[PDB]
């Protein structure tokens, strides 16, 4: 028994009110599912906005080389698609939201509100999320390490 | 450079995982995953006593000032606090949920780190043993824990080349180091000053990484390390020497400035899992896995 | 008439309103022509009018089932040759061929296609650049363009060619 011997094989204005408080929203807190997560030192209320998925826009084709980039330094395991047209990166320079994990009871979903500068992934709330509850979103595209009630223990 | 074979340490039921010498020339036990720690010797293979009674295989065992006090990083998700002349379970460390890969007593002999894979890494007390902190040690499973010359810094290895020098008093590491490879790093360690860390980049090029700049000093050649676990050693007995482990039934002993192939020593029958070094004399062991089941001592 | 196509485009690509010129988009996405063959030795011309400093643009034959968004040379459907440092590409891998093309030339391309009863040759000011590879696959052979920042290249299909060589017996595509 050894793993060593085995080889390793109205919306816009309130949204900008949320944009004026990104230091004030949260701090980078942990979660014992895997490493970090995101907690809050406050109670995130109903219809409270949280975060926007920003970063580096991939074109239509550049993901076909970004998948080769994933084999050097193992850089991005943090993916979320913009659309059929584009993908947004958060690994070289961009959004620091690359530590929003997932449990099979996710407390947030993905919504799109479009500015003049294009479609933007916008997060709001639908309930009073209390202090210290991990924010995590459903994927809908490796088993989990959360230990949740009525948990699928998968990704999507 | 005419390092010659002296002894042979056989008598194993499973594969041998590690050799780690005593700090002042005392002992070298069978630190293996065979549910066995036989207290073998470093000078002539002097068999002392039998300390066993485990549930599963030990990834690596810790060491002490008198080379006696142990703690088992076995694969049964548990850790007992061991003593040589006791044979008794003192307490039990709980807080892991996967393979307990590695655990250490610091050179001040007052800490028990215990490395994990799903980042359930907890730094423990030697005396009490109370649950303190889960640590986000990497984004990957941990493959090395080590304490430096004095005992305020903790280096840890990753599966993408993170040389995170974790702080003991606070818990926030300082500097992030990187390479253009995507290296599943099997092992990192400190130095006799704590400034140069030898990581594992798996294209037959292992690099000795700087503290502040994160550069390498001298990138070696001629070695074989692409999949299998191989330790990292240095020698201060005479002049400058570079000793490492191999895979092709050889013993890797070289010098730092050369970066050449000047000495390789046949005599093994398996991938060398482990070598180690001694501070005052050139007493060097060389362990291997299940296809050898021996630990061959070397001496100039 | 031998011309371009309507939906052979990306929305960031601009096929110009003359159907004789393509306007470059600053990224790298593939635009292709519309009239090709499957078997025989055929010919057309791409007249490269104007070029900025330090560019990257690849030209060559292609098959329509490739990538609509790639820089040319990404697939086994097509070959390419770059305007900087002159490199032939098979699935876009650096294999040194020549030195690339500049401002004021005509890139008029030759094809060779046998059958039981195949190479791609590039020309530049009439210079026989050599052979990229041998024994290419079966399909319909369109031209293909991917460009730098918004430069100016022209296409040509008429028999009044600007640089007609005298080394091979070729036919214009406008006979279709
Ligand atoms: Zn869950």
């Amino acid at each position: 028994g050894s793993a060593r011997s085995e080889p390793k094989m109205s919306k816009s204005s309130q949204y900008r009110k949320m944009k004026t408080e990104w230091k004030s929203n949260v701090y980078l807190a942990r979660s014992r599912i895997q490493g970090l997560g995101l907690y809050a030192a406050r109670d995130i209320e109903k219809h409270t906005m949280v975060i926007e998925y920003i970063g580096t826009i991939i074109r239509n084709e550049v993901a076909n080389r970004k998948e080769k980039l994933y084999e050097s330094q193992n850089r991005g395991v943090y993916m979320f698609r913009m659309d059929n047209d584009h993908v947004i990166d958060a690994t070289l320079t961009g959004g620091p939201a690359r530590y929003i994990n997932h449990s099979c009871a996710p407390n947030c979903v993905a919504e799109v509100v479009t500015f003049e500068r294009g479609h933007k992934i916008i997060i709001s709330s639908s309930r009073r999320i209390q202090k210290g509850e991990e924010l995590c979103y459903d994927y809908k595209f490796i088993p989990c390490h959360c230990g949740a009630v009525n948990c699928r223990k998968w990704m999507n | 450079p005419n390092y010659a074979l002296k002894f042979t340490l056989a008598g194993h039921t499973k594969a041998v995982s590690s050799v780690k010498f005593s700090p002042n020339g005392e002992w070298l036990a069978s630190s293996s995953a065979d549910k066995l720690i036989k207290i073998w010797g470093a000078y002539d293979g002097k068999f002392e006593k039998t300390i066993s009674g485990h549930k599963l295989g030990i990834s690596d065992v810790a060491w002490s000032s008198d080379s006696n006090l142990l703690v088992s990083a076995s694969d049964d998700k548990t850790l007992k606090i061991w003593d040589v002349s006791s044979g008794k379970c003192l307490k039990t460390l709980k807080g892991h949920s996967n393979y307990v890969f590695c655990c250490n007593f610091n050179p001040q002999s007052n800490l028990i780190v215990s490395g994990s894979f799903d980042e359930s890494v907890r730094i423990w007390d030697v005396k009490t043993g109370k649950c303190l902190k889960t640590l986000p040690a990497h984004s990957d499973p941990v493959s090395a824990v080590h304490f430096n010359r004095d005992g305020s810094l903790i280096v840890s290895s990753s599966y993408d080349g993170l040389c995170r020098i974790w702080d003991t008093a606070s818990g926030q590491c300082l500097k992030t180091l990187i390479d253009d490879d995507n290296p599943p790093v099997s092992f990192v360690k400190f130095s006799p000053n704590g400034k140069y860390i030898l990581a594992a980049t798996l294209d037959n090029t292992l690099k000795l990484w700087d503290y502040s700049k994160g550069k390498c000093l001298k990138t070696y050649t001629g070695h074989k390390n692409e999949k299998y676990c191989i330790f990292a050693n240095f020698s201060v007995t005479g002049g400058k020497w570079i000793v490492s482990g191999s895979e092709d039934n050889l013993v890797y002993i070289w010098n730092l400035q050369t970066k050449e192939i000047v000495q390789k020593l046949q005599g093994h029958t398996d991938v060398v899992i482990s070598t180690a070094c001694h501070p005052t004399e050139n007493i060097i062991a060389s362990a291997a896995l299940e296809n050898d089941k021996t630990i061959k001592l070397w001496k100039s | 008439r031998v011309l371009l196509a309507l939906h052979d485009r990306a929305p960031q690509l601009k096929i110009s309103d003359d159907r004789l010129t393509v306007v470059g988009e600053k990224g790298y996405s593939m635009v292709r022509a519309s009239h090709g063959v499957r078997k025989g030795a055929w010919y057309f011309e791409i007249t490269v009018d104007e070029m900025p400093p330090d560019t990257a643009a690849r030209l060559g034959w292609s098959q329509p089932l490739g990538n609509l968004q790639a820089p040319l040379g990404y697939d086994k459907f097509s070959y390419s040759w770059r305007s900087k440092k002159g490199t032939k590409f098979h699935q876009s891998i650096g294999k040194h061929y020549s030195s690339g093309y500049g401002q004021g030339d005509v890139l008029g391309f030759y094809i060779n296609l046998p059958e039981d009863t195949s190479e791609i040759i590039f020309y530049k000011n009439g210079v026989n650049q050599g052979v990229a590879y041998k024994d290419i696959f079966e399909g319909v052979y369109f031209p293909a363009i991917s460009l730098y920042k918004s430069c100016t290249v022209s296409i040509n299909f008429g028999p009044c060619f600007k640089y007609p060589p005298k080394d091979l017996t070729y036919r214009p595509m406008s006979d279709m």
